[PDB]
RNA sequence: GGCGUAAAGCGCACGCAGGCGGUUUGUUAAGUCAGAUGUGAAAUCCCCGGGCUCAACCUGGGAACUGCAUCUGAUACUGGCAAGCUUGAGUCUCGUAGAGGGGGGUAGAAUUCCAGGUGUAGCGGUGAAAUGCGUAGAGAUCUGGAGGAAUACCGGUGGCGAAGGCGGCCCCCUGGACGAAGACUGACGCUCAGGUGCGAAAGCGUGGGGAGCAAACAGGAUUAGAUACCCUGGUAGUCCACGCCGUAAACGAUGUCGACUUGGAGGUUGUGCCCUUGAGGCGUGGCUUCCGGAGCUAACGCGUUAAGUCGACCGCCUGGGG
RNA sequence: UUAGCUAGUAGGUGGGGUAACGGCUCACCUAGGCGACGAUCCCUAGCUGGUCUGAGAGGAUGACCAGCCACACUGGAACUG
């Protein structure tokens, strides 16, 4: 059920770009934004938007290119049914590097490539290709 | 095709 | 399926069953040899396969195949059984080693004599 | 289900104010009242397993209701229980 | 890794332990994380050398021993503590449809039986027949009575329920669902091993009831046989009460819960709008068929009532035969 | 196809004891203690370093070598130090 709101993002997004749409909205959650930011910064979506006051709403502007979308794939790693955390060197690398992997660290979220150089580590939110 | 039982 | 489930009732391996259980799961065994008969194999083939019912050492009595054209075996004797089944005769899950203990190798065999037990005849 | 005139009064007493049909102490008082009442139904009949099932839905729900109250506020839990007479 | 048909979703539902849990702030720092320090015997494996002529063997140094404990930091996420918020969940109000259930009445049609009138030798039955049934008069037909059982038409890939399953009309007690402007509560939730409850027909127990049908049983045919199929009977049973039994191809052969992803055509039950000027005209829910995109699929097919794309928990499979 | 196990049993107090804490022992006293994160009960088995296999996660194994343990005809006991 509501149990997992994160894999709801990745799914809505993976599904949105599936049905070649340009904008996908969902209720807003602090962590969600943190992720949103990540995807933007890393160039995986044109950008976020958050016009929610009493009932926080989040919109994501999807990107595209040629005969495909930006995100070749996006999977949930750590879930509420089995949390996964990784050290500094144990941090996972997506597609030999060509692809971020959102890892939350005790000093704010990051990307596998980010946190790596960062020096620390933490739970890994998901896999985006 | 098949032997000793089939 | 689920982790929680696997966490609980954990996955259980499925042990293997030695096609040849004439005990100890050991190389070969010595046996008194109760009877020396000949039987007929399954539908496709039709010979007069030679076999012997042997009283092993560990007490199990079992039927074994006698490979090669002819043998010295009979009534008592004391062969030593090996392994490898005889997909043509069911129940025959063992081969008696040729040219071992009271068993004489195949007379005259010149090819692949290592089996059928025979010694190089005048090189 | 349970007379509108009936249900009302109930809400008042426990519910902080009229219209406060949301407070926990209300559902319970309501649920109880109904349950107690349903007893006489199944008293005879006994074969109306279907209604029974709905009944079960109430008995259950109330428990989980009482269990919620307790967890966040022991005081009102006790207070309520007594004034209702149960949870032996 | 799997379960619509290949082996595989518990017949269904409630729910304790457990697993998991929306959202915002503060705090905690356990989980989590980084640095440090102890420790993690030696040997072995491994990296770069050395020595037996080489290699095996021997050996130097090093990495490693992915672990644990202690301490000082970190704070996103997770856990606890503290206080809220509302989209989850639940409460009330007002409507809506319904073979939902329990209990009790009653209606009409029909079969059979019995009484009586008319009425004559036949009736019944099959592929053809015979058994059967009639002149103590059947069948037929008319009047009436008794009795049990089920309730045409309406009726509809209708509707209701968790499923099993529920259909004449009426009363009584009762469960659930759906819509709508809203009021309240506040995450009170999802799932469920064991547990508990419900659970088609047949069957069992103690009794009652018994028209029609009908295992077993008789007889008649058919046949080479016919311990069947067909025929004439006909007991248990079928019904009721109260237990027990707990099984079905209990099938959508497809667990439940939530979110996401083009359409077309119905059925059904709500609701808001507009000279309702149309039997309707445009909207917005619930339930429910069909067709079919993408995607899935071994294929068949599934296809927003998914076998699509996710997530939580449960159950189950692990070659045939035995 | 093992679901319940335990009276010195669980704790206390108090003597005795031991090299030492300790139910170790005894006396008295509360009545407890463990268990489905699986006690109890059966069956099996020396444990680790490691060894074999594997891309690995693992699976299998623990002869030779070294650490720890245990036994030394079977059962029991103390003595010496």
């Amino acid at each position: 059920s509501m149990q997992d709101p994160i894999a709801d993002m990745l799914t809505r997004i993976r599904n949105g770009q599936a049905a070649n749409k340009a904008a996908v909205t969902m209720p807003s959650s602090k962590l969600k934004v943190a992720i949103a930011n990540v995807l933007k910064e890393e160039g995986f979506i044109e950008d976020f938007k958050v016009e929610g006051d009493t009932k926080p709403e989040l919109e994501l502007t999807l990107k595209y290119f040629q005969g495909k979308a930006v995100v070749e794939s996006i999977q949930r790693v750590s879930r509420p049914g089995l949390r996964i955390y990784k050290r500094k060197d144990e941090l996972p690398k997506v597609m030999a590097g060509l692809g971020i992997a959102v890892v939350s660290t005790s000093k704010g979220v990051m990307t596998d490539r980010a946190a790596r150089q960062a020096g620390l580590g933490g739970e890994i939110i998901c896999y985006v290709a | 095709k098949a032997s000793s039982x089939a | 399926a689920t982790v929680n489930q696997l966490v609980r009732k954990p996955r259980a391996r499925k042990v293997a069953k030695s096609n040849v259980p004439a005990l100890e799961a050991c190389p070969q065994k010595r046996g008194v040899c109760t009877r020396v008969y000949t039987t007929t194999p399954k539908k496709p083939n039709s010979a007069l396969r030679k076999v012997c019912r042997v009283r092993l050492t560990n007490g199990f009595e079992v039927t074994s195949y006698i490979g090669g054209e002819g043998h010295n075996l009979q009534e008592h004797s004391v062969i030593l059984i090996r392994g490898g089944r005889v997909k043509d005769l069911p129940g025959v899950r063992y081969h008696t080693v040729r040219g071992a203990l009271d068993c004489s190798g195949v007379k005259d065999r010149k090819q692949a004599r290592s089996k059928y037990g025979v010694k190089r005849p005048k090189a | 289900s349970l007379s509108t005139e009936a249900t009302a009064k109930i809400v008042s007493e426990f519910g902080r104010d009229a219209n406060d049909t949301g407070s926990t102490e209300v559902q319970v008082a309501l649920l109880t009242a109904q349950i107690n009442h349903l007893q006489g139904h199944f008293a005879e009949h006994k074969k109306d397993h279907h209604s029974r099932r709905g009944l079960l839905r109430m008995v259950s729900q109330r428990r989980k209701l009482l269990d919620y109250l307790k967890r966040k506020d022991v005081a009102r839990y006790t207070q309520l229980i007594e004034r209702l007479g149960l949870r032996r």
